């Protein structure tokens, strides 16, 4: 035989002993992960060094199996994964330092108090303490005092701290292979010119700008109502046609618009999606929440939950002291378990995290047939896509009212339905041109076109020309204003929401579509729908066995994605935009500052 | 204290035809109408039932007051039912003695209650009916009528309506009935309804419904009548006479029945199958309806008499229970081979568990794994998880059947798996279990492979390292109580079994029952089913083994395990038959082909002898024609022929021939003279 037949028996017990000792790896995780302890630290210890280790020598043994001999496409993309991924062209000097880097972001973000002088010791964390601050807090004051005091409490430490990381990611990925953290962030998405047409990173590019440029008018339409209805109730402190206070949106750094939207809804007068006190006192716990998401699950066609996902999979605090840094997160284990952990509370977005990580769930089992190698999403985007596309399905008004969550008397006139768009219009599209900016800032930094003297003045500048949001305080260079997030502190990729949030829409065109459910895509609940989810299931089982291309010509009938999908989602919501926004300005003005009015 | 005077008569019998008469429903719950043979104790159609006819035209008038001794064997057809209330009650006494047990039945309205209890008494018990006013003449009687106490079976219930007053007609009634008593079962099967003709017993469609099922189950093997003579009035004379009654004695024989079981049990045209043979070609045509033209029937001219099994005389308990409770953790490479050794088993009674996952067998069924038993068995017991469970399949090749255990593409066995959680799962994780992922070529069946080699992967000399082509096959699974279904550890036994001539070792739980000397019976014996007649005839076998094989494994000799003595089956009746021209038309009259034997051999080797007159009349003692293919009895001979052209007739020119413009006495025949 030739090397072919080698490599895939390699392959194999790469895969059997990966599965083998990973799972106590990932289940070591989770174990800390759950329970904050000391001999968890050397659960890390193990789970971290041992799992390295093992997971470096076999890719290093692999480096002698030629990647052009292999005829066998999988095994091919195994290969890109596997050999691609090895050995860390760091010292073990700088390798440790690195890693007491990770270390460092985790617990100096995940202990951050702001904190009045006068009372320094009575403050809250960022979680749930300080979440609140940001949101229906009224009397920006201390709003501004919040902002400006977490800006330095993360700055006054992380600032040098994260210049030099990007030297050391810079330099870990120079000798990958790439030229920079951002090329080897974006290897997920590569394929073969036989199946794939090649696509490339620079394709990557590209095809984010392309995406970009065109969601652009939508998001422009929203900031402007958004700045509209930050007029009356938060006096002169937005302009007509400027930019809106960063420190003024619906969370901490400016992330989400979650809870801009009971200060945006036009006419909410009426009842409308909110069913909290309902959830309440029917007794829906977190729990019957996910035989929710079962029933759901079960009427779509995908497979429902496994005994371990019963008895394990802990979300909220189980009332043993078990202290967890909570955070919507799914744990594919490999082998046959699959976990769920977050505090689990009962609102809306939170019910859609909740289906979020069950369809991570869902897709983690469906290519669970995979080899291990291969038992990840089909892209960096796949991965988040399929479970935020079955969270927004599920939230439609129609079915919440079929299965009994909503109020039998709800109306779902245009006005409600708008009312609806606009709160995931919000959640998504408050998200889309924020994400954007950040991970095109993460691409530049990583490139290092930008030197250090000017990552801020870069930093707000495209926040005030793709995201369009002004800020009290540049702070400088001497803070770290965009290191002060749950994905750059912990350094998660975050293309990963971008392209999510891009396949969402072209996955509900599918389940819109193949589902044949009416409405134009807003009221388009993909429930007992068999066919749509069998087909989905088909897209989820290739995984990353099959570039994902290919998948998204399968699913769609298109091998490239595209903004159009965001058009048939938002068009109504889009339309009355240019109806509601006609006495504004769309779009912003980086003349107008705080700082400099 | 009854003595034998004026009125009695001799045995007297009227050996006349049986008709259509008499079919009961077994399962009385309605089925899925499937028109199957019926099996068992049955009664024969028009074979010489015994009327005798208890008359009063004249003071004699040959009165059957008699008490004549009747065998009951397998079962009774009665018919003594008269809508008159004349001669109702029996005694169905064993041997009629004060040991035996007599099963009294009622066959009158005023008191519906069937008692076994002792019932002592004389030769001839008595019952009269004088005078009353509501229509009973008082048929209750001053007298003894034996004697209940301490009874064994008891039936008590409301006196419901059977019969009343007196019939307009001579035999205006069809209340027959049928008994056979077996097994917690008896049969009071009736058709309570009146039917008039003029003296005979009525060729009516024997259609009587299940009416009770007791649980009484005592054997009976022999019975005797009881008669009722008015002392009142029945002639003016005043005297002690039976009133004008005919009643009818038949028995039931082990044959078969066609049922339609359509509508709850219903029937349109019952067919028992060893009548003529017309009635075989129906029971092998698995339907209600004739055909037309040369016809193969099935080998039920006389059926077997008992259901002989013959088990070795073992009776251990098998180590099963330390299989499945087994401590014995293996794993796939180091697979058990547990031999059973010579034991009983109680085989699909591990199918009954309801925590067993996979009992798929793919050769032998569950259910004919328990009466069919088992020259050798292996257990195979290790531990594989799910995907490897239906990779245990012998069909399915992988990682768990090419590199590790193999199943043959037949196996003539069965495969059992379970769950195994909180039994072979560490919370730290089970490692202790193995598999062979890796082997040099695909494992042939049942082939160990305990070898853990350094699997020499490429070309590279590893010699007790794992390099980097080098890969370590002896590789663990890695089980823990959180893992998933698919991962989950599963305990498999791959109950192995295989059949060779060899003698039977490990057999399923039953009661070997005591061998028959010479009748055509339904041998099982190891589990070999089949038909023919149990021989003491000793041939050149070898003797260790048992199963035979005679010609076209015929397997003629089969040995007896308990006195290591062969038994040959030699069948009752022969294969190589042909009806040469059917009865669908008016042709009514039938005969099909036996045997290339002649058929002077048919009542003493084809063991004709003691069947229906039908088959005296058709059969044995009836024209005889002879062909190339064999003989046969029922057609004639003819010098008149012409071109044999229609399929029809065999190779001597027969078809649908008709006579009646001969004459229209007996119609069209089956006289072999043209292939039409
Ligand atoms: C807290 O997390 C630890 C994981 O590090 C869990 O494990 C136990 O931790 C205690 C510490 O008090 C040890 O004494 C036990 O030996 C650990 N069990 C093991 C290693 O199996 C612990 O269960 C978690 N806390 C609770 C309340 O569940
Ligand atoms: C073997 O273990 C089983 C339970 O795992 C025991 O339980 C049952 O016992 C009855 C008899 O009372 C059997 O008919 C069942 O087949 C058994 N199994 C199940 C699943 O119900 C059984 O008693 C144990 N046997 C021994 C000899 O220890
Ligand atoms: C998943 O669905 C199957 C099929 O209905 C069912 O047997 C099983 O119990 C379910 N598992 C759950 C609800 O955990
Ligand atoms: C899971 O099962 C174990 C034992 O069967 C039990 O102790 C545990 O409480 C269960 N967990 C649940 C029901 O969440
Ligand atoms: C359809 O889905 C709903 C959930 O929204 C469920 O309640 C219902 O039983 C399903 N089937 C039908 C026939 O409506
Ligand atoms: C949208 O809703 C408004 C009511 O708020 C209604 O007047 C209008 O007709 C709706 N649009 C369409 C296209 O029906
Ligand atoms: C259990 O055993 C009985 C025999 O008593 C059998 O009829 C039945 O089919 C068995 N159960 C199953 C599920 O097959």
């Amino acid at each position: 035989s030739t090397t072919e037949d080698r490599a895939k028996i390699f392959l194999d017990n790469f895969n059997h002993e990966a599965e083998d000792l990973s799972y106590q790896s990932s289940l070591a995780s989770w174990e800390y992960n759950t329970n904050i302890s000391d001999e968890n630290v050397q659960k890390m210890d193990e789970a971290g060094a041992k799992w390295s280790a093992f997971y470096e020598e076999q890719s290093k043994l692999a480096k002698n199996y030629p990647l052009e001999e292999i005829q066998t496409v999988p095994v091919k993309l195994q290969l890109q994964i596997l050999q691609q991924s090895g050995s860390p062209v760091l010292s073990e000097d700088k390798s440790k330092r690195l890693n007491s880097i990770l270390n460092a972001m985790s617990t100096i973000y995940s202990t951050g108090k702001v904190c009045k002088p006068n009372n320094p010791q009575e403050c809250f964390l960022l979680e749930p303490g300080l979440d609140n601050i940001m949101g229906t807090s009224k009397d920006y004051n201390e709003r501004l005092w919040a902002w400006e005091g977490w800006r330095a409490e993360v700055g006054k430490q992380l600032r040098p701290l994260y210049e030099e990381y990007v030297a050391l990611k810079n330099e870990m990925a120079r000798g990958y292979h790439y030229e920079d953290y951002g090329d080897y962030w974006r290897r997920d998405y590569e394929t073969e010119e036989s199946s794939g047409s090649g696509y490339s990173r620079d394709q990557l590019m590209k095809d984010v700008d392309r995406i970009f440029t065109e969601i652009k008018p939508l998001y422009e339409h929203l900031h402007a109502y958004v700045r509209t209805k930050l007029m009356d109730t938060y006096p002169f402190h937005i302009s007509p046609t400027g930019c809106l206070p960063a420190h003024l949106l619906g969370d901490m750094w400016g992330r989400f618009w979650t809870n801009l939207y009971p200060l945006t809804v036009p006419f909410g007068q009426k009842p409308n999606i909110d069913v909290t006190d309902a959830m309440v006192n029917q007794g829906w716990d977190a729990n019957r929440i996910f035989k929710e998401a079962e029933k759901f699950f079960v009427s779509v066609g995908l497979p429902n939950m496994t005994e371990g996902f019963w008895n394990n999979s802990m979300l909220t605090e189980p009332g043993d002291g078990r202290k967890v840094v909570c955070h919507p997160t799914a744990w594919d284990l490999g082998k046959g378990d699959f976990r769920i952990k977050m505090c689990t509370k009962v609102t809306m977005e939170d019910f859609l995290t909740a289906h979020h990580e069950m369809g991570h769930i869902q897709y983690d089992m469906a290519y669970a047939t995979q080899p291990y190698l291969l038992r990840n999403g089909a892209n960096e985007g796949f991965h988040e896509a399929v479970g935020e596309v079955m969270s927004l399905s599920v939230a439609t008004p129609k079915h919440l009212k079929t299965m009994g969550l909503l109020s039998p008397d709800f109306l779902e006139d245009n006005e409600t339905e708008i009312n609806f768009l606009l709160k995931q219009a919000l959640n998504i599209v408050g998200t889309l041109p924020f994400t954007y900016m950040l991970e095109k800032w993460r691409w530049m930094v990583f490139r290092g076109e930008i030197p250090k003297e000017e990552w801020m003045k870069k930093w707000w500048e495209m926040k005030r020309d793709l995201v369009g949001v002004v800020e009290p305080v540049p702070h400088d260079e001497t803070y770290c204003d965009p290191a002060s997030l749950f994905h750059v502190a912990n350094d998660y990729s975050f293309i990963r929401y971008y392209t999510r949030t891009i396949f969402e829409f072209q996955f509900h065109e599918a389940l819109c579509r193949i589902a044949q459910h009416d409405g134009p895509l807003h009221k388009c609940d993909i429930s007992n729908s068999t066919d749509a989810g069998k087909k989905l299931h088909q897209m989820l089982s290739v995984g990353k066995s099959q570039p994902w291309t290919v998948t998204l010509k399968d699913i769609v009938d298109s091998r490239n994605m595209d903004v159009g999908p965001l058009l048939r989602y938002f068009e109504p919501l889009y339309t009355w935009l240019q109806e509601q926004n006609r006495k504004s300005y769309v779009g912003w003005n980086t003349d107008w500052s705080p700082y400099s009015d | 204290q009854c003595v034998n005077l004026t009125g009695r008569a001799t045995i007297q019998p009227s050996f006349t035809n049986s008709s259509h008469r008499g079919v009961y429903y077994p399962d009385t719950i309605f089925r899925s109408n499937s028109l199957v043979l019926s099996q068992g104790y049955f009664l024969p159609f028009y074979s010489n039932i015994s009327w005798y006819y208890a008359l009063t035209k004249t003071n004699g008038a040959e009165k059957r007051v008699d008490n004549p001794i009747l065998d009951f064997k397998d079962g009774i057809y009665f018919a003594a039912t008269e809508k008159s209330n004349i001669v109702r009650g029996w005694i169905f006494g064993t041997t009629l003695d004060n040991t035996s047990q007599s099963l009294l039945i009622v066959n009158n309205a005023t008191n519906v209650i069937i008692k076994v209890c002792n019932f002592q008494f004389c030769y001839d018990p008595y019952l009269s009916g004088y005078f009353h006013n509501n229509k009973t003449w008082s048929t209750r009687e001053f007298a003894v009528y034996s004697s209940y106490a301490n009874c064994t079976f008891e039936y008590v219930s409301k006196p419901f309506m059977l019969d009343i007053s007196g019939k307009s007609g001579l035999f205006d009634t069809l209340r027959e009935f049928v008994f056979r008593n077996v097994d917690g079962y008896f049969k009071i099967y009736s058709k309570y309804s009146p039917v008039n003709v003029n003296s005979n017993l009525p060729s009516g469609f024997s259609a009587l419904e299940p009416l009770v099922e007791l649980p009484a189950g005592i054997n009976i093997t022999r019975f005797r009548t009881l008669l009722t003579i008015h002392r009142g009035d029945p002639m003016p004379n005043n005297g002690w006479t039976v009133f004008s009654a005919a009643y009818y004695v038949g028995y039931l024989a082990p044959r078969t029945f066609m049922l339609k079981y359509n509508e709850n049990g219903t029937i349109t045209d019952a067919v028992d199958c060893s009548l003529d043979p017309l009635s075989e070609a129906k029971c092998t045509l698995k339907s209600f309806t004739v055909e037309k033209g040369i016809y193969q029937t099935s080998n039920f001219r006389v059926q077997p008499t008992d259901s002989i099994v013959r088990f070795p005389n073992i009776t251990n308990l098998c180590p099963f229970g330390e299989v499945f409770n087994a401590t014995t953790f293996a794993s796939v490479y180091a697979w058990n081979r547990k031999r059973i050794s010579n034991c009983v088993a109680d085989y699909s009674v591990l199918y009954n568990s309801t925590s067993f996952s996979t009992f798929k067998c793919y050769g032998v069924s569950p259910t004919k794994l328990n009466d069919l038993c088992f020259t050798n068995v292996y257990a195979d017991s290790f531990v594989v998880r799910g995907d490897e469970v239906r990779q245990i399949a012998p069909g399915q090749t992988g990682k768990i059947a090419d590199y590790n255990y193999k199943l043959p593409d037949d196996f003539t066995g069965c495969v059992i798996a379970w769950n195994s959680n909180n039994l072979d799962s560490k919370v730290g994780g089970n490692y202790n279990y193995l598999y062979r992922l890796f082997r040099k070529s695909n494992l042939k069946p049942f082939e160990r492979d305990i070898s853990t080699e350094i699997y020499q992967a490429g070309s590279t000399p590893c010699n007790g390292v794992e390099g980097f082509n080098c890969y370590f096959p002896l590789k663990s699974y890695g089980f823990h109580p959180t893992n998933g279904v698919g991962y989950q550890p599963y305990r498999v036994v791959v109950l192995s079994f295989e059949l060779l001539n060899a003698p039977a070792t490990v057999c399923g739980p039953k009661k070997s029952t005591n061998l028959i000397k010479n009748k055509c019976v339904n041998f099982n014996f190891n589990g070999l089913t089949g038909t023919g007649v149990l021989t003491e005839s000793n041939k050149k076998f070898l003797p260790f083994q048992q199963f035979g094989r005679d010609i076209a494994d015929t397997t003629d000799a089969v040995r007896d395990p308990q006195t290591l003595e062969i038994l040959d089956i030699t069948p009752c009746s022969f294969g190589g038959v042909s009806v040469i021209t059917p009865g669908t038309n008016a042709s009514n009259q039938v005969a099909v082909l036996y045997q290339d034997v002649n058929c002077t051999e048919v009542p003493v080797a084809i063991h004709a002898d003691q069947l229906t007159p039908t088959w005296r009349v058709y059969s044995t003692g009836s024209n005889v024609f002879q062909t190339r293919a064999g003989c046969l009895i029922g057609a004639e001979h003819v010098n008149n022929s012409y071109e044999c052209d229609i399929p029809i007739g065999a190779g001597i020119c027969a078809s649908y021939q008709t006579q009646t413009n001969s004459r229209s006495v007996a119609s069209q025949s089956i006289i072999a003279y043209t292939m039409s």
